[PDB]
C-alpha cells in the first residue's frame, strides 16, 4: 500500500 | 497565487527527492501523483513512515475526509494553522511546509 483511503 | 508558486508545492518530483525532503515529523510537501492521472499528493513524515494522501475533490472542493475547500491552498492553510489531524484515522498532522 502506498496512497491513504479514499 | 498560483499551486506552483506555494511554498510547499514541489510540482512532479521523483519518490527519492520526496524521500530526502522530509526529514522529520511533520514535514509536509504537495506533489503530482505519478500513477493517478492529473491528480495531487500531499506527503507527510509521520513517525518515521511517509505517509501519501491523494487530494480529493468533489462539487469543486478540495478534501481529505471531512468538507472542503474552493483551492488547495486553503485546504492546506487549515490543516497548518489548526494541526488537526489529516483524517481520524490516520492522526498525520502538518508542522513544517518543505521550501
Ligand atoms: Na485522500
Amino acid at each position: 500500500p502506498v496512497y491513504e483511503p479514499v | 497565487k498560483p499551486l506552483h508558486e506555494q511554498l510547499w508545492y514541489h510540482g512532479a518530483i521523483p519518490r527519492a527527492e520526496v524521500a530526502e525532503l522530509l526529514v522529520h515529523s511533520g514535514d509536509f510537501l504537495v506533489r503530482e501523483s505519478e500513477t493517478v492521472k492529473g491528480a495531487y499528493a500531499l506527503s507527510v513524515l509521520w513517525d518515521g513512515l511517509p505517509r501519501h494522501f491523494l487530494i480529493q475533490s468533489l462539487d469543486n472542493l478540495y478534501r481529505l475526509e471531512g468538507e472542503g475547500f474552493p483551492s488547495i491552498p486553503l485546504l492546506i492553510d487549515h490543516l497548518l494553522s489548526t494541526q488537526q489531524p489529516l483524517t481520524k484515522k490516520s492522526g498525520v498532522v502538518l508542522h513544517r511546509a518543505v521550501p
